[PDB]
């Protein structure tokens, strides 16, 4: 029973995603994160093992949360008359990517090189265990700041990685690429590496470049803070206004502005501590 | 200029 397992602490955010608790678990003064979810809510339900009939979130997050990686991760989950609970890993302290960046303005390349580098990471991670996220950005990016380690949270827009068309979205439409604006048509890959070049342009900036469908499908990228050739190129690269133009994740990692990134300890020590 | 969260889902 949820009830008695975990201290309920305050609220941290609610949104589109439900309504989500600071908390720690009396077992062994865990911090966790406790997340409601509404069943009315749910869009899209699938099936665990035991043929269990669950919310697609807890299906990816099972997907995605086993060992180590970039993700936070689902530790346990709970069925209710009307809703689900999910609890979820807690570090501390931590910051979201979105307030981070509203703070400190626009990110040095150094940081910005390492938080992308674990982006990518963990996008490979997701993509390797089957789960496509459909809403990479700031907002779901946690920073474990004395770890110097970023944390994708928020599932509840994503689906099975698939190599056909998806027709459905319901991540942000900012975020989202312009053959999804057009067409309500995209592939899982390219669309999230379209995310990844608007992601990239927000860290050196200091905020997305387009908020118009306009602007999504003009394919035209105006750098409003000093960014190097370098960067500018591989952002360039991901915006391609043909999703097939754009990189892999293999090209991204190798492209030359991403080499030699700091690790997460040094990331933390020079830039966050 | 504004800077803005973008609500999802
Ligand atoms: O899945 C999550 N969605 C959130 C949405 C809004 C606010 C907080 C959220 N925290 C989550 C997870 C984990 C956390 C770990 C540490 C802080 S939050």
């Amino acid at each position: 029973p949820l009830e008695s397992q975990y201290q309920v602490g305050p609220l941290l955010g609610s949104g589109g995603f439900g309504s989500v608790y600071s908390g720690i678990r009396v077992s062994d003064n865990l911090p966790v994160a406790i997340k409601h979810v509404e069943k009315d809510r749910i869009s899209d339900w699938g099936e665990l093992p035991n043929g269990t009939r669950v919310p697609m979130e807890v299906v990816l997050l099972k997907k995605v949360s086993s060992g180590f990686s970039g993700v936070i991760r689902l530790l346990d989950w709970f069925e209710r008359p009307d809703s689900f609970v999910l609890i979820l890993e807690r570090p501390e302290p931590v910051q979201d990517l979105f307030d981070f960046i509203t703070e400190r303005g626009a990110l040095q390349e150094e940081l910005a090189r390492s938080f992308f580098w674990q982006v990518l990471e963990a996008v490979r991670h997701c993509h390797n265990c089957g789960v496509l996220h459909r809403d990479i950005k700031d907002e779901n990016i946690l920073i474990d700041l004395n770890r110097g380690e970023l944390k994708l949270i928020d599932f509840g827009s994503g689906a099975l990685l698939k190599d056909t068309v998806y027709t459905d979205f319901d991540g942000t439409r900012v975020y989202s690429p312009p053959e999804w604006i057009r067409y309500h048509r995209y592939h899982g890959r390219s669309a999230a590496v379209w995310s990844l070049g608007i992601l990239l342009y927000d860290m050196v900036c200091g905020d997305i470049p387009f908020e118009h469908d306009e602007e999504i499908i003009g394919g035209q990228v105006f750098f409003r803070q000093r960014v190097s050739s370098e960067c500018q190129h591989l952002i360039r690269w991901c915006l391609a206004l043909r999703p097939s133009d754009r990189p892999t994740f293999e090209e991204i990692q190798n492209h030359p502005w991403m080499q030699d990134v700091l690790l997460p300890q040094e990331t933390a020590e020079i830039h966050l501590h | 200029r504004k800077r803005r969260r973008h609500p999802s889902g």
